[PDB]
RNA sequence: GGUGAAAUUCUUGGAUUUAUGAAAGACGAACAACUGCGAAAGCAUUUGCCAAGGAUGUUUUCAUUAAUCAAGAACGAAAGUUGGGGGCUCGAAGACGAUCAGAUACCGUCCUAGUCUCAACCAUAAACGAUGCCGACCAGGGAUCGGCGGAUGUUGCUAGGACUCCGCCGGCACCUUAUGAGAAAUCAAAGUUUUUGGGUUCCGGGGGGAGUAUGGUCGCAAGGCUGAAACUUAAAGGAA
């Protein structure tokens, strides 16, 4: 996979993470 | 001229004519004084005898000067 | 792997040059990388010079010139053979050809 | 009210693009038209608007309309699309050219009017470019 | 069928150039709501200068002439700027020379806000070595403040018609040449174009003075 | 009109095309270069004003005041964020017409944010010479940019400018060559290295996991900076 598209997959990723932890605080 | 075929402590005088002033074997300016009331070669003050540039002051061609 | 020195565009002693648009297809290329072609040719072809002047409503008259000047990005200018790939000697060749 | 040996001279806009071409005939100041004939109007597909062969097609017409209304010498003025588009004239210039000196009219000065900018607005397309 | 319907006027240049029968064009006949003369007058024609002064040395020039007055037939013109034709302009500048371009905004003695466009090119000398014959900015600065100050001189003492007499021996730029060569030596030193920005009203009494009795 | 060919689309309520004129906003062609300036990012229409700067010239002055730098600071393309102005062109997203087995694409048509500007943020790029800075030394050659020195006779020119010849300092580079270096490509530095040491900062230690998790910190956000392990694998990779 292009590492432009994999760096955009990581950043995508990691706003799920941010949003799942922030859920429950 | 190759290197060995010049001796560093005895350059022609015409060589060491046209290096840098401070490449010289031993530090030489190009300036000197002249009569018209001394006035530098390079002078950066205006005197009309002479004209400052930014090499050697512009003379006037009226008045002769001598070098001294 | 470098393939050229200047790497494949003319740019020293400054950091940016404003591109320009390939006169072919529009592509955005540095001014000092696009391939430039002065193009001078009279405004009439030479099939049609002769029929040209003889319909003349002039005694003198000298047919105009058509200048444009054509800037291609790297891919039309191989595509379109204004420039071809070189052997690894000939690229060093800068001259014009004959 | 012109005697015999005297030159009318009008003015023929040659747009010559890559989609068709235009063969407009007007007076010295451009404010009257006299004919107005396109590639377009000479062919059935859209292919061929722009072909030499109708660009002939066309100045033929042109030519035979201008000696109804006493034209019989035209400048030329060709043009390409200009703007920030193509510089270059389309195929049928030089064939609308060539055909109106072989049709009795008396070829005039001939210049290049494409709009070209001094600078200019962005081409369309995006800076990769049309990609074929 | 709409054709039949136009009549058709002489065109006839000012009094400045050689050759006065600039053309024909055509207008449709006087009706009501519609005078014929409303729509002829300040119609533009842009014709070769080596047309009006029947020489081809002046092909590259063209001059603009708008109409003022419709006498009868005739369709009086009178002079609206003028520029170069794109293949000179496109000729004269090359490669490996510095261009030098110049305007000014400058009124004549007759009300006449012209808009005059200066050009010229860096010479090479008979003996020059090096391949260009570039000039530095301020030696460019230095010339361009010279055409400004030459061009606002021969037009401002000067009325149009005088003015134009000017151009077609091309005076201006021999001048222009003699004053910057003591800064770079300069060819190909033109008027490229003259704009008319805004000209005094409508006088007819001034009109006749540079048109015949054509009658 | 547009395309390989077409269609969406516009059009006898006058489209496209031609002339004149006005408005708007953007852009600054040609000249324009193995050219210039800038710490880098970057900088190209004229003229004025404001402060700044390199180089050159100097028988001016101070007299080691320097080099490189943890911490800490200024600046930092584009995109993006907040609000105001502006809103031509182009144009993510979106919609449609094609193409296709499918086509959320490439091609075409329309268009939102954006593109421009002001105030305030963001601090990242193949931000590349993929090459940190200061110093010395070590081949040849021509061209070019800035300044200066010398020589010389021409200019539709006002001592000087333009050009010609010799040289000096500084700069962007290029060409030939190895006595050098290198895995080679290649490099006049990437040379003067097992014959190993001029000074100093940053930084790497098989491939992945991973610039991920976590904690801290900065940010309005987007994210930036800092940054693991478990586990997995016998190659991955460079030049030719
Ligand atoms: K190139
Ligand atoms: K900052
Ligand atoms: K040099
Ligand atoms: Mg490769
Ligand atoms: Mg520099
Ligand atoms: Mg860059
Ligand atoms: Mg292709
Ligand atoms: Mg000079
Ligand atoms: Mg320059
Ligand atoms: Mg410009
Ligand atoms: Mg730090
Ligand atoms: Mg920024
Ligand atoms: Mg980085
Ligand atoms: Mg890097
Ligand atoms: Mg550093
Ligand atoms: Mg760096
Ligand atoms: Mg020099
Ligand atoms: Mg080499
Ligand atoms: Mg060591
Ligand atoms: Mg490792
Ligand atoms: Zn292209």
């Amino acid at each position: 996979m292009r590492a432009k598209w994999k760096k955009k997959r990581m950043r995508r990723l990691k706003r799920k993470r941010r949003k799942m932890r922030q859920r429950s605080k | 001229v190759l290197p060995n075929d010049v001796d560093l402590l005895n350059p022609p005088a015409e060589h060491e004519k046209k290096k840098h002033k401070l490449k010289r074997l031993v530090q030489s300016p190009n300036s000197f004084f002249m009569d018209v009331t001394t006035v530098f070669s390079h002078s950066q003050t205006v005197v009309v005898l002479c004209q400052p540039t930014g090499g050697r002051a512009r003379l006037i061609e009226g008045c002769s000067f001598r070098r001294k | 792997t470098f393939k050229r020195r200047n790497g494949g565009r003319n740019k020293h002693g400054r950091g940016h040059v404003k591109f320009i648009r390939c006169s072919n297809c529009g592509k955005c290329c540095p001014k000092d990388k696009a391939i430039k072609r002065f193009l001078v040719r009279n405004i009439v072809e030479q099939a049609a010079v002769r029929d040209v002047q003889e319909a003349c409503a002039f005694e003198l008259y000298t047919l105009p010139k058509l200048y444009l000047k054509m800037q291609y990005c790297v891919s039309c200018a191989i595509h379109s053979k204004v420039v071809r790939v070189r052997s690894r000697t000939d690229r060093r060749v800068r001259e014009p050809p004959q | 009210s012109v005697r015999e040996g005297e030159l009318v001279f009008g003015v023929a806009h040659i747009f010559a693009s890559f989609n068709d071409t235009f063969i407009h005939v007007t007076d010295l100041s451009g404010r009257e038209t006299m004919v107005r004939i396109t590639g377009g109007m000479k062919v059935k597909a859209d292919r061929d608007e722009s072909s030499p062969y109708a660009a002939m097609l066309a100045a033929q017409d042109v030519s035979q309309r201008c000696k109804e209304l006493g034209i019989n010498a035209l400048h030329i003025k060709l043009r390409a699309t200009g703007g920030n588009k193509t510089k270059t004239p389309g195929p049928g210039a030089q064939s609308a050219l060539r055909a109106l000196a072989r049709s009795g009219m008396k070829i005039g000065r001939i210049e290049d009017v494409t709009p070209i900018p001094t600078x200019s607005t962005r081409r369309k397309g995006g800076r990769r470019g049309r990609r074929l | 069928d709409p054709y039949a319907k136009k009549d058709w006027y002489d065109i006839k240049a000012p009094s400045v150039f050689e050759v006065r029968n600039v053309g024909k064009t055509l207008v449709t006949r006087t009706q009501g709501t519609k005078i014929a003369s409303e729509g002829l007058k300040h119609r533009v024609f842009e014709v070769s200068l080596a047309d009006l002064q029947n020489d081809e040395d002046h092909s590259f020039r063209k001059i603009r002439l708008r109409a003022e007055d419709v006498q009868g037939r005739n369709v009086l013109t009178n002079f609206h700027g003028m520029d170069f034709t794109t293949d000179k302009l496109r000729s004269l500048v090359k490669k490996w020379q510095s261009l030098i371009e110049a305007h000014v905004d400058v009124k004549t003695t007759d009300s006449y806000t012209l808009r005059m466009f200066c050009i010229a090119f860096t010479k090479k000398r008979p003996n020059q070595q090096k391949r260009t014959c570039y000039a530095q900015s301020s030696q460019i600065r230095q010339i361009r403040r010279k055409m400004v100050e030459i061009m606002r001189n021969q037009a401002q003492s000067c009325d149009l018609k005088d003015l134009v007499l000017k151009f077609i021996p091309e005076s201006i730029g021999r001048e222009i040449e003699k004053a910057t060569s003591s800064i770079f030596p300069l060819q190909n030193v033109f008027i490229r174009k003259v704009k008319i920005l805004k000209a005094p009203k409508f006088d007819l009494g001034r009109l006749m003075e540079v048109h015949g009795d054509y009658s």
